């Protein structure tokens, strides 16, 4: 353990720490707060009290743990990402019938990890070149996953940017489009709710990035060892 | 003397030489050679790969107009199916109760009456039934 | 302060003032509805703007409207 | 001025802050027949005493919760709570019920203020208006 | 509290919402407190005055930085190896390394190297001293105090414009018709004449002797005679060396055509022609208004009689309406201005115009994406105003039965086909994409659908391009337009029929796929904006939206939920899909161009059709030179790119703070702070003046657009400055 | 046996479980706000230790949001 690893720990204590603030402050003012005295009565799973006191949208405990989620995810990325670039760098690798050791990544960790540019180069991008390349052989398989994690979660930022007037617009416009060849359906379409759409928001982003690293992952280490 | 950067694979090298290392997708060992024996008579680019053409000419009528019609058909069919069983459910004093549990015969011998698609929908326009007038059609606030 | 407006499609159903969280609303005898009654803002210099009393209203599109403006102590539900 | 007793209340932080004493607060004053416990909308929770009960908070709203779950979560019902506005100069002014009978029930004596004699969709178009400093509902 | 003078609404808030929405609100004049209109045009007019004024100091300045500390007279001497530069660096937190990494380009200090592509432009101009471009600086020093005093004394009281002087479109029209544009067109094919080409054949012309010499041996004869074609004789041969008199022809106003064989750019004669006959087209079009001598078309009548059956009343009273709202002009003129910046862009590009500039691949490259994402910000901005003036300035009762007030007639068919045409180009397009990934992805990529892009390669064989064996038009050399003996045709059949330069680059299936790509994004942009626009007055779910205004937060929860229902928010999520394609448009610009620099055409047209080609071969390839900017082992000059790049990745991320999580949860946190604050021994003296608040969620939607656009901007500049110039530059 | 020797079978299983784990503690968060919201009763927690907890959450939530500023802006 030297200087990295010390940062990447006090970041891990940072995240944790910052995680547990989200979840703590979602349970002890579930009940009221001073912005909303009567928040017990509106429900555990309620979007928001209104356009009023300036904005009161994500007060309910619901949306503290759907804030808590994105945090946790983080956490647990750095986490496994200084699990894997640190067992890569000074553990994993091969021994000479000499006795000396020959790592993976050729002890990179000590002196590439302070920055995060490092992170980026020699970890994202050196890493990768097992997964990008893995067209045309028994690995494809893993690329594609790759690049489907990079897909869902973009397709997530529909949900969380957005809000439900406007596809409630867009719906009244299309269902009119059916109207005029009188097949509408009986059930009337309608836009998500405020919390179906953070749920649906939330599933799809942890969804895509959490594939992305498995395939990541995966595609990094059956090339190996 | 169209596409004169575009030659036939049968007389491409590229194509030529990278044919006989081609792949077999399902348990058939001479699926590989059937593949290079029916791509050998498309238009390949310097790649060795086959190209389509879509400007009209029924040359290449294979490459996009014979599929066309054949998605148009399935898709007509499928739609007209859906219509006509909306439309019959919509006065069954429960037709959005029956969205949801799909009433099964009803929904079969619109499945099979749906062939002739075509034929009807082309009727029923003449007849006026496919399109409403927008003075009988719910707007938004201008 | 936000404004609080009601129009002559009230019917006196009252759920606008119970849906009202700051006690800005009130019921004041009137002759245009079945109920004889309709809905009043006299204290509108303390409502916030949550949008509970429009939620409340069963009329079509809605015969109160809240209009939110000029923010204070008060319609910002500040306790510092 | 205003009554007293307190409701035996151990405290907490999330009560009073500045303003309290430099722009406004609230008092609330209650007559319950039983010594009991009710829910602090500062959090915690609270016994409020056998007679009358009188406290301070700091938002209009709270008092008004307060009020809410005094009459609805008592199976003796609560329907004698008063609230003023306490004024950093002692001055008291006295909320709610404004008439003392109860907003939510049609009663004499009442303004009618506030009341459009025209439907929303009646309202005059936002260009017409131009330049006058007044939105279509100010009109 | 004084702030924010021009609203009171604002000016009584004690929170720090007051200071947010003063600056936020500051600029828009149509809605201070008590506002006429003679007030409002005369404070646009000045403001106008001052934005010109800045642009003019900003101009100045750029030629000031360059003419002290560039390399412009070490630069004419070889354009093709010495690197511009653009200012000098005076950092005090930089490092050895830095030092030692910065100072490029032959210089003796810190300094930056230049891609706006300005040594190209003076020099094409004939500007071949730095005392030049002194002296050009100082004189913009001097317009710009001009400009700014005119201002100053045109808000005078005296001097204060009436109200029908700023609605006075026909004098206007003309003025600026056949002046702003004639004129000035006019006296620029003059300065080219005059100036430019005789510097080109290396002569040295400046204000001390260009009274004397004249631009040609005939002068001024010919032109009242009518023996125009003389001073089109004797052209600058092919074997022309800029700035020098070798192989140099007499002649000033050609139609040469092509390229010039050095510089691969346009012959200067045709540049003084080309602006020449402009300026003569334009004059004739300033004539056509009257304004008080009787002679002239009046755009009233113009309007009102192109009545149409069909239209009901075609284009009736629009005059009024356009004259009246200054939104609709706001909208037309960022309209036209978006479509002709994409138009500078994409005939640049590929017809160069400043000396050895199609050499330089970095600031053309720099160029394209500049003037490309502007013309997408003015695109987005257009589409805003006109919803804006939907909102405020639209009459139903003074515009009945028009072409404007029929639009919201049949809005929702628009709105409806436009999202079919959006969702039958997204469903194909990414089940093509997909389908060549997959196909590939198993090792036979001779399944994959590749589409000929027919209609473009016709269209290029029509303008003559011989390679696709169309021979249609002027590639078919027996047809009537081919042999009319128009004097472009040669020298432009001969640039055209080359693949050295960028003019109808030779295109194959994966450019099909991108250009029906882009086309899926321009539609679902237009789609977002439209919608946007016309539910702007109402729609079902909000019947009076209008009353509302324009950016309001929402209608609270009830009826379903109402969040991002205004205008407002149709212009914020525009905004992404508007990134989205012009990182789309931009990405298969540099690949393609990449490709065609180093050669390697066959790259691009091979793993352009499937996305892995994309992900591998572009962004996971050329990054290798960026990211090592700084190493643990050194550091070279890419280092300010590499950082940029990161700051960018930062920025971006940063915004996803605001744009996902909302109010409520952090006002309850700075509730709590603010307990804390109040509570702490030796901090209680100090005490806020204005009551701390969690921003706003209007407010909140823009902070995060902005921060996420600054680092969506910065980290593809970053990517595209720092791959080119380490692979070219 | 022979776990070690093999690189990706560590590598995931690591991964695999962390993840469940961060999904427990999440879930731990929303269920107890949920108690909270719905199974509170005051009357049955007079001074005890949910009630003083509910007293000084303002200390709490100020004191560990001090603490996070601190370790991001450090870190
Ligand atoms: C601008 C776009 C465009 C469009 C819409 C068409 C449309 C068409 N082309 Mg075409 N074409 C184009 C550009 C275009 N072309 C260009 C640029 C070229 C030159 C490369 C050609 C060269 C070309 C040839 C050589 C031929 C066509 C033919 C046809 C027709 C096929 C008949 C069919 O499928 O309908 C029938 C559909 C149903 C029954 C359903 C069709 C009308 C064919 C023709 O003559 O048909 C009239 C034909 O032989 N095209
Ligand atoms: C001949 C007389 C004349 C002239 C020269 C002008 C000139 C001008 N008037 Mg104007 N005006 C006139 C008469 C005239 N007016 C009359 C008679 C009236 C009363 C009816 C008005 C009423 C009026 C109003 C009310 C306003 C103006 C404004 C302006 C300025 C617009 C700013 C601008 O973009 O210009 C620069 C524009 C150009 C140089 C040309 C546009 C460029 C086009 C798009 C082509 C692009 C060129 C080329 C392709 C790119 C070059 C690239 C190069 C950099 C390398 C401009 C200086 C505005 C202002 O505020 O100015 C202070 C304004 O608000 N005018
Ligand atoms: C539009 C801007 C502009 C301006 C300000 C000038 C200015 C000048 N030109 Mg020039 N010129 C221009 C455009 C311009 N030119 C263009 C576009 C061409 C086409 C190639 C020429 C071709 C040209 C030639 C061939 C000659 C000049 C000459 C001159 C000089 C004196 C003759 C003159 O113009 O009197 C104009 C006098 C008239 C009687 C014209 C009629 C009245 C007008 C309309 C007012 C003067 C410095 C002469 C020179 O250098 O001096 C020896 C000369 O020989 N010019
Ligand atoms: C000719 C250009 C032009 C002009 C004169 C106007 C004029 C106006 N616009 Mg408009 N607009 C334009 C172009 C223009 N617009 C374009 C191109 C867009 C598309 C983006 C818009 C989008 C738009 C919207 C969405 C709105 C307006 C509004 C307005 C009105 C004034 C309020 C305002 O924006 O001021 C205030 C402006 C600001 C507070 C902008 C500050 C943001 C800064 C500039 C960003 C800086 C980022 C950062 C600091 C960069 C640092 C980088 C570093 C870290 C490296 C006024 C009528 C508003 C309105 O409705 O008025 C009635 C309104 O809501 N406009
Ligand atoms: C990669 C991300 C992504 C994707 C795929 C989409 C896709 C879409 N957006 Mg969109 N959007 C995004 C990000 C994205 N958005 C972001 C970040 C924003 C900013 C807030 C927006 C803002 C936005 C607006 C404002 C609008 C859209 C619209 C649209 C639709 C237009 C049709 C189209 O372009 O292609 C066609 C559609 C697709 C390609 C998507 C379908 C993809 C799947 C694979 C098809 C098959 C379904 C699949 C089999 C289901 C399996 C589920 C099962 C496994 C559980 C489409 C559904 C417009 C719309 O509604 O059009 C009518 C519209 O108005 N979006
Ligand atoms: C890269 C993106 C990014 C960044 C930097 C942050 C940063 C932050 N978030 Mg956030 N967040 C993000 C994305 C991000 N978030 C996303 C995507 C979500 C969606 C789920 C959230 C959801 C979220 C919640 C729900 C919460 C936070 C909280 C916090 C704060 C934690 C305290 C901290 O780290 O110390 C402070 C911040 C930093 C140390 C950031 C680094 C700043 C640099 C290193 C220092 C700059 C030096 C100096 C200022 C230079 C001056 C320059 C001069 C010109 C002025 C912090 C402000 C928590 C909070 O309120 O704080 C406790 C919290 O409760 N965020
Ligand atoms: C021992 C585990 C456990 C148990 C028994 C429960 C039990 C319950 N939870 Mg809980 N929860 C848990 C863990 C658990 N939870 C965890 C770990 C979290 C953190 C994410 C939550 C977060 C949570 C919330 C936020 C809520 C509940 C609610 C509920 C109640 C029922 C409603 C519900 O969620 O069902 C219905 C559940 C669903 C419909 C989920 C199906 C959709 C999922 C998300 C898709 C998963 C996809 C999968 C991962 C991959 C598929 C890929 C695809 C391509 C096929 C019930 C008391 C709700 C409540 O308030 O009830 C009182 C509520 O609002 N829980
Ligand atoms: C390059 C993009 C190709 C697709 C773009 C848009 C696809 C659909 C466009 C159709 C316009 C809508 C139907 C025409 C709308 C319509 O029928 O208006 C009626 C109009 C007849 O005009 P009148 O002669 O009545 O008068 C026109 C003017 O005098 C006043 O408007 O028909 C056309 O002008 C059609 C051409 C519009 C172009
Ligand atoms: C009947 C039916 C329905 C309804 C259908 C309706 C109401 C349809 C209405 C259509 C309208 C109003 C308009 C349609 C316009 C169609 C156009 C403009 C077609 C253009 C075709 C072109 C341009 C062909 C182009 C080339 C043609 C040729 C094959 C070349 O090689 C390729 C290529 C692409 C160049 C549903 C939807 C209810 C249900 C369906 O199942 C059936
Ligand atoms: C809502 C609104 C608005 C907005 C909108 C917009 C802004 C729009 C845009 C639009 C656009 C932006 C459009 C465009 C168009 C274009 C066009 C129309 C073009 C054309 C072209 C052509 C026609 C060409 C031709 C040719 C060719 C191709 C080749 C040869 C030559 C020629 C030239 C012949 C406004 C403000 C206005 C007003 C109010 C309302
Ligand atoms: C796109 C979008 C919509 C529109 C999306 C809608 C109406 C959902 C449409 C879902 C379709 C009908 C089905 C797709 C999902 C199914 C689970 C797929 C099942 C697949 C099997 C049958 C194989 C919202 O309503 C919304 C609300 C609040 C915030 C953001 C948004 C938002 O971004
Ligand atoms: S809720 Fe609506 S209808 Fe009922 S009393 Fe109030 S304003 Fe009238
Ligand atoms: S934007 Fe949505 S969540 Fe926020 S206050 Fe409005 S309705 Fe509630």
């Amino acid at each position: 353990l030297g200087t990295a690893d010390f940062m990447v720990h006090h970041i891990h204590a940072f995240t944790i720490h910052v995680t547990a603030l989200i979840l703590l402050k979602g349970v002890l003012y579930a009940r009221s707060s001073r912005l909303v005295p009567d928040k017990a009565n509106l429900g555990f799973r309620f979007p928001c009290d209104g356009p009023g006191r300036g904005g009161t949208c994500q007060v309910s405990g619901w949306d503290h743990v759907f804030l808590g989620l994105f945090w946790m995810y983080n956490s647990l990325s750095i986490v496994i990402f200084h699990f894997s670039w640190k067992m890569q760098s000074d553990v994993w690798g091969t021994v000479s019938p000499d006795g000396s050791v020959t790592h993976v990544t050729l002890g990179n960790f000590a002196q590439s990890a302070i920055t995060i540019n490092g992170w980026l180069r020699d970890f994202l991008w050196a890493q990768a070149a097992n997964v990008i390349n893995s067209y045309g052989s028994a690995l494809s398989a893993y690329g594609i996953m790759f690049l489907a994690g990079h897909f869902v979660f973009a397709f997530s930022l529909m949900f969380l940017f957005s809000g439900r007037g406007y596809w409630q617009e867009l719906i009244e416009s299309i269902v009119w489009a059916h109207n005029k060849l009188n097949v509408a359906p009986a059930i009337q379409p309608r836009a998500l709710s405020i919390i179906q759409g953070r749920a649906v928001g939330v599933a799809h982003y942890l969804l895509g990035g959490i594939v992305t690293t498995w395939a990541f992952f995966l595609a990094r280490s059956l090339s190996i060892g | 003397d169209d596409f004169a950067n575009l030659t036939p694979c049968s007389e491409n090298p590229a194509y030529l030489a990278k044919s006989k290392n081609f792949l077999n997708t399902t348990n058939d060992p001479n699926s590989g050679k059937i593949r290079a024996e029916r791509y050998a008579s498309a238009l390949c680019g310097p790649e060795g790969y086959p190209h389509l053409i879509v400007d009209g000419r029924f040359t290449h009528a294979g490459d996009f107009l014979i599929p066309s019609i054949l998605f148009l058909y399935i898709a007509g069919w499928i739609g007209w199916v859906g219509r006509s069983y909306l439309i019959e459910i919509r006065e069954s004093k429960n037709p959005e109760m029956q969205e949801v549990v799909i009433n099964v015969p009803l929904a079969i011998k619109k499945m099979l009456g749906g062939f002739l698609w075509p034929l009807a929908a082309v009727g029923e326009y003449t007849s006026g039934k496919l399109v409403m007038k927008d003075s009988e059609i719910p707007t938004s606030p201008r | 302060s936000h404004s609080v407006k009601i129009y002559d499609t009230c019917i006196g159903c009252t759920q606008c003032v119970r849906a009202c969280p700051l006690d800005v609303l009130e019921m004041v005898p009137w002759d245009g509805c079945k109920a004889a009654q309709i809905a009043s803002s006299p204290r509108t210099e303390d409502c916030v703007g949550c949008k509970r009393c429009e939620t409340a209203c069963p009329t079509d599109f809605l015969s109160i409207r809240v209009y939110l403006g000029a923010e204070t102590t008060r319609s910002m539900g500040l306790a510092y | 001025e205003l009554s007293g007793q307190p409701p035996k209340f151990g405290g907490s932080t999330g009560g009073l802050l500045s303003k309290a004493n430099r722009e406004e607060k609230y008092a609330i004053t209650w007559t319950s027949a039983s010594e009991q416990v009710f829910e602090m909308p500062t959090g915690g929770a609270a016994i409020m005493n056998e007679g009358e009960n009188l406290l301070y908070l700091a938002r209009k709203e709270q008092c008004l919760a307060l009020g809410t779950q005094l009459r609805t979560k008592f199976k003796p019902k609560i329907q004698d709570y008063k609230i003023y506005r306490v004024y950093p100069s002692g001055e008291v002014q006295y909320l709610h019920p404004a008439d003392g009978v109860f907003p939510e029930k049609v009663n004499e004596g009442r303004e009618a203020q506030g009341t459009k004699t025209r439907r929303i969709g009646q309202n005059p178009e936002p260009v017409t208006i131009k330049f006058s400093g007044k939105a279509p509902y100010e009109v | 509290t004084k702030f924010p003078k021009f609203s009171q609404d604002l000016a009584q808030d004690p929170t720090t919402r007051r200071i947010w929405y003063g600056i936020a609100t500051a600029h828009d004049f149509e809605t201070h407190d008590g506002m006429t209109e003679e007030n409002l045009y005369q404070k646009i007019f000045a403001s106008h005055f001052g934005h010109i004024a800045i642009i003019f100091l900003w101009t100045s300045g750029t030629l000031f930085h360059v003419a002290w500390q560039g390399n412009f007279e070490q630069w004419i001497k070889d354009p093709l190896n010495i690197r511009p530069i653009a200012h000098a660096i005076w950092d005090p937190h930089f490092g050895e390394g830095a030092v030692n990494a910065f100072t490029q380009a032959g210089a003796s200090n810190p300094v930056n190297i230049a891609y706006s592509g300005v040594y190209h432009w003076f020099y094409t101009i004939g500007m071949t001293t730095n005392q030049e471009l002194y002296s050009g600086a100082v004189f913009l020093l001097v317009l710009a105090s001009l400009f700014l005093f005119a201002g100053w004394l045109h808000l005078q009281p005296k001097f204060r414009p009436s109200l029908a002087w700023f609605k006075n479109a026909e004098s206007r029209l003309n003025h600026h018709l056949a002046g702003l544009f004639g004129v000035s067109s006019l006296a620029w094919a003059g300065h080219l004449v005059h100036v430019a080409i005789p510097e080109a054949r290396g002569q040295h012309v400046g204000w001390d002797n260009f009274l004397s010499t004249p631009p040609h041996p005939a002068g001024l004869m010919p032109f009242f005679t009518g023996n125009w074609g003389v001073y089109a004789a004797d052209p600058d041969t092919a074997g022309h060396i800029f700035g020098t008199s070798e192989g140099a022809g007499t002649a000033i106003l050609t139609f040469l055509g092509g390229f010039h064989p050095q510089t691969e750019s346009l012959w200067l004669t045709d540049i003084a022609h080309h602006h020449l006959a402009i300026a003569v087209i334009f004059i004739i079009a300033g004539h056509m208004y009257r304004t008080n001598w009787g002679i002239g078309h009046s755009i009233k009548e113009i309007l009102n009689a192109h009545k149409g059956p069909l239209t009901g009343a075609g284009h009736t009273n629009l005059y009024d309406t356009i004259n009246n709202s200054l939104h609709f002009q706001l909208g037309l003129a960022l309209a036209s201005l978006g479509v002709i910046t994409s138009l500078v862009a994409q005939h640049m590009y590929s017809l160069p115009s400043y000396a050895f500039i199609a050499q330089d691949h970095t600031t053309q490259a720099a160029l394209y994406t500049h003037h490309q994402y502007i013309a997408g910000f003015l695109m987005v901005g257009a589409f805003a105003h006109g919803a804006i003036f939907f909102v405020r300035d639209y009459d139903p009762v003074a515009n009945k039965d028009n072409v404007l007030a029929r639009m919201l007639e049949h809005k929702e068919a628009l709105i409806s086909h436009l999202s079919w045409v959006s969702l039958f180009l997204g469903f194909h397009t990414l089940g093509l994409y997909v389908h060549n990934d997959v196909v590939v992805a198993f090792g036979t990529p001779e399944k994959q659908i590749l589409i000929e892009p027919v209609f473009a390669q016709w269209i290029q064989a029509t303008s003559g391009k011989a390679l696709y064996g169309f021979d249609v038009l002027l590639s078919n050399p027996d047809s009537i337009a081919s042999t009319t003996g128009a004097a472009w045709l040669p020298g432009w059949l001969d640039a055209i029929n080359s693949g050295t330069n960028s003019l109808f680059l030779t295109i194959g299936p994966g450019d099909f796929l991108v250009h029906h790509a882009i086309a899926l994004g321009l539609h679902t942009t237009a789609l977002i904006l439209i919608k946007g626009a016309l539910d702007a007055r109402g729609s079902k779910l909000m019947p009076d939206k209008k009353d509302f205004g324009y950016s309001f937060p929402c209608d609270g929860p009830g009826r379903g939920g109402t969040c991002d229902i205004s205008a407002w928010d149709a212009f914020y999520l525009a905004m992404f899909w508007m990134l989205n394609t012009l990182g789309w448009l931009t990405f298969y610009w540099h690949w393609k161009h990449l490709g065609v620099w180093s050669g390697n055409v066959a790259q691009f047209n091979e793993n352009s059709t499937y996305l892995m080609g994309w992900f591998r071969d572009y962004l996971w390839a050329n990054s290798a030179q960026l990211i090592n900017g700084y190493n643990p082992y050194g550091v070279n000059n890419l280092s300010v790119w590499a950082w940029m790049f990161l700051f960018g990745h930062l920025v971006w991320a940063t915004g996803f703070m605001f744009l996902i999580s909302w109010r409520g949860y952090w006002q309850e946190l700075i509730e709590t702070i603010v307990w804390a604050h109040e509570r702490t021994p030796l901090a209680n003296l100090v005490r806020w003046k204005d009551k701390p608040v969690a921003l706003s969620i209007v407010q909140a939607r823009l902070v995060g657009l902005a921060h996420f656009t600054v680092g969506y901007v910065l980290t593809y500049a970053a990517f595209l400055i720092a791959s080119t110039a380490g692979k070219f530059g | 046996p022979y776990q070690a020797i093999d690189y990706a079978t560590q590598l995931s299983l690591f991964t695999h479980h962390m993840w469940i784990g961060g999904f427990l503690i999440v879930g731990a968060g929303a269920h107890g706000a949920i108690f909270m919201v719905r199974d509170y009763d005051p009357a049955k927690n007079v001074n005890n230790l949910l009630d003083r907890m509910l007293r000084h959450r303002d200390a709490i939530i100020s004191h560990l949001n001090w603490v996070c500023i601190f370790l991001g802006f450090h870190s």
